[PDB]
RNA sequence: GCGAUGGCCUCCGUUGCCCUCGGCCGAUCGAAAGGGAGUCGGGUUCAGAUCCCCGAAUCCGGAGUGGCGGAGAUGGGCGCCGCGAGGCGUCCAGUGCGGUAACGCGACCGAUCCCGGAGAAGCCGGCGGGAGCCCCGGGGAGAGUUCUCUUUUCUUUGUGAA
RNA sequence: GAGCUCUCGCUGGCCCUUGAAAAUCCGGGGGAGAGGGUGUAAAUCUCGCGCCGGGCCGUACCCAUAUCCGCAGCAGGUCUCC
RNA sequence: UGGCUCUAAGGGCUGGGUCGGUCGCGGCCGGCGCCUAGCAGCCGACUUAGAACUGGUGCGGACCAGGGGAAUCCGACUGU
């Protein structure tokens, strides 16, 4: 898997046609959204917990952003 | 103490046959087989006895899968024979051409001489 | 005597360029206290003109007729000295020290030798520095 | 003899022990003779003769191999070319 | 004379093979063991690779030689009556 | 180079002929321990699971129309308009770039031909690095003894390929 | 921790022993040839992605004081790893 | 040659740039001490030698674990 420093990068990768389920783990002050693709699951690590609530807010298409529990 | 066995069978420990440890998410000790270590391409000179630097060493095959710029370095001569052979070959050349001009010359007035 | 001149002619022995022609632009050889090692700006060709055979043509004589030069300092142990001299200008305001900090100064200075050495290919002058070491 | 003159340099003179040196004071023009050993690489020697060449540098070809022209000089190890930039009261330089 | 008196190399053989044996063994013994001076370098580096080949371990010259010296008296010998026939042939 | 069909006979593919180019070195067989690109972790059956399920990869081949971005890439000069950013016309160069150097940057045209490397290497001794296991000082969780003592003794205390 | 095993790397000693071939892959010397002509193109030993496929055969168990060979559930023999 | 209680020897890591000035205990500069006979603190694997005491002279306590010397004949030996 590959990881992502960048949102605007990880929003490019989720906004791709063959982009699927992109799932959203909350790990205890290390929150992770994970994208899966054809090839690789890109993942990114955001530390603050406002800033992954407001990028829950992001994905364009209705995907199936359904949280991990 | 956890023992291990093979995971093929290929029982006798040959060449193809080495493995290593390696700890699992399961925690328990498992067999993990090794790719044969490769080997830096040597220069072409065949006096130096130390390998190419720049290059990366790994098997033949996984050469093709390589990419361009890991497989040489950018010299002439690159990735194939060693910087003091090169300059070597090059100032060889030049001298031994200018030997060459100087003994036509030399030649050249001896037939005017003649 | 001294032997390292701007008008001198060097074979790079290291580096890239390794086995082209070049003419000293700049000679050092005390240093700079960044560049302490003797050294000398030079300009050479990285690119040397295909065989024509006279059998071409014009515009496949042109084509062929292309040079690539540089512009690089080099330490006095990775430059082999020549008999041949060639006189270029080589106006000093565009080639010089400077250019090595800018890419669009060093861009101009490649432009410049560029068109000097093109310009001093044809006529058969100094026919020697046009032609690649077979090494 | 040659080897007279030599240790009278060595004594007196100013001398250059080696070949990166050697080469660096005949660009730089200091060095006014050089001397190369018969066991010298002939790559090296063509090089060598060519730099002084260019620069208006004497030759001269000692009899003895590296390790003989180290003795000569009077060290203990072995040099292989040697430059003379300024003999103190020596005819080294004809 | 440290540790043995007159067996020094061939003393790993211990009693066998013979006193006169082991006595002419030592000479080809130390010969073909003891590193040489090469005349490319000046270096003690000859060292006997194989059967009649040497090899510098700086100038990485191999040289064909004797079996068991770098150079024989024979060999000598011939290469000065090449030089002599050379000379005199050429002139 | 010639001839023909096929498909928006534009453009390409195909076969037929001619010219041209061309060393190999013997057809073939010969190793489930030699060489040989690339899969690991968890779960699972009464009995098979690096094979089945889930999750992560990777190798080779194809990719015509090329499906996308990115490298060859958007430079300089001259003459005009416009305060300015900028726009037009014309001459051109442009198969990349940096570091003294070892070398580096995601690419960075290329044939017949030639050179080289990997594949591809004996036995033994010494030393050093890493891992698996063992050891000790402790934290926890579960636990045998406790007629006397024992901050107790016993088990566990982790992370794959890429 | 000269602790046991595996692996990697240096360093040595021995040979009148010098300790394998081929398939396959890659690098380098050259410019035969291609490109569009001032905004585009030929090429990408393909840089990051995206699409399709990988056919055939073995896959259980014993591998040994009872699953092999010795007339047998034979004190015999049978090549390895932890 | 046991047991127990001691002694001696064989080592690693860190620490003084202390005073003044200045900036945010930390950093920079100046002359200082320059431990140049080294000291202070903290850690760790085993050994070697010696001393006393003591057991019903028993102590490589089970296990592992060479019988030697003087000669003769043959074959050098290793090996088959
Ligand atoms: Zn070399
Ligand atoms: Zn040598």
């Amino acid at each position: 898997p590959r990881k992502i420093e960048e949102i605007k990068d990880f929003l490019l990768t989720a906004r791709r046609k063959d982009a699927k389920s992109v799932k959203i783990k909350k790990n205890k002050d290390n929150v992770k959204f994970k994208v899966r693709c054809s090839r690789y699951l890109y993942t990114l690590v955001i530390t603050d917990k406002e800033k992954a609530e407001k990028l829950k807010q992001s994905l364009p298409p209705g995907l199936a952003v359904k949280e991990l529990k | 103490v956890q023992r291990l066995t093979y995971r093929r069978r290929l029982s006798y420990n040959t060449a193809s046959n080495k493995t290593r440890l390696s700890r699992t998410p399961g925690n328990r000790i498992v067999y993990l087989y090794t790719k044969k270590v490769g080997k830096a391409p040597k220069s072409a000179c065949g006096v130096c006895p130390g390998r190419l630097r720049g290059v990366r060493a790994v098997r033949p095959k996984v050469l093709m899968r390589l990419s361009k710029t890991k497989k040489h370095v950018s010299r002439a001569y690159g990735g194939s024979m060693c910087a003091k052979c090169v300059r070597d070959r090059i100032k060889r050349a030049f001298l031994i051409e200018e030997q060459k001009i100087v003994v036509k010359v030399l030649k050249a007035q001896a037939q005017s001489q003649k | 005597g001294k032997f390292m001149k701007p008008g001198k002619v060097v074979l790079v022995l290291a580096g890239r360029y390794s086995g082209r022609k070049a003419v000293i632009v700049k000679n050092i050889d005390d240093g700079t206290s960044d560049r302490p090692y003797s050294h000398a700006l030079v300009a050479g060709i990285d690119r040397y003109p295909r065989k024509v055979t006279a059998a071409m043509g014009k515009k496949k004589i042109a084509k062929r007729s292309k040079i690539k030069s540089f512009v690089k300092v080099y330490n006095y142990n990775h430059l082999m000295p020549t008999r041949y001299s060639v006189d270029i200008p080589l106006d000093k305001t565009v080639v010089n020290k400077d250019v090595f900090r800018d890419p669009a100064l060093k861009r101009k200075a490649r432009r410049e030798a560029k068109v000097k050495f093109e310009e001093r290919y044809k006529t058969g002058k100094n026919k020697w520095f046009f032609q690649k070491l077979r090494f | 003899s040659i080897n007279s003159r030599l240790q009278l340099v060595m004594k007196s003179g100013k001398y250059v022990l080696g070949y990166k040196q050697t080469l660096k004071m005949i660009r730089q023009g200091k060095a006014k003779l050089v001397i190369l050993a018969n066991n010298c690489p002939a790559l090296r020697k063509s090089e060598i003769e060519y730099y002084a060449m260019l620069a208006k540098t004497g030759v001269h070809h000692y009899s003895g191999n590296n390790i003989e022209l180290g003795t000569a000089c009077g060290k203990y190890y072995r040099v292989c070319t040697l430059a003379i930039i300024d003999p103190g009261d020596s005819d080294i330089i004809r | 004379a440290k540790r043995t008196k007159k067996v020094g190399i061939v003393g790993k053989y211990g009693t066998r093979y013979g006193a006169s044996l082991r006595k002419m063994v030592k000479k080809i013994e130390i010969s073909q063991h003891a590193k040489y001076t090469c005349s490319f370098c000046g270096k003690t580096k000859m060292k006997r690779r194989a059967v009649g080949i040497w090899h510098c371990g700086s100038c990485m010259k191999t040289v064909a030689g004797g079996a068991w010296t770098y150079n024989t008296t024979s060999a000598v010998t011939v290469k000065s009556a090449i030089r002599r026939l050379k000379e005199l042939k050429d002139q």
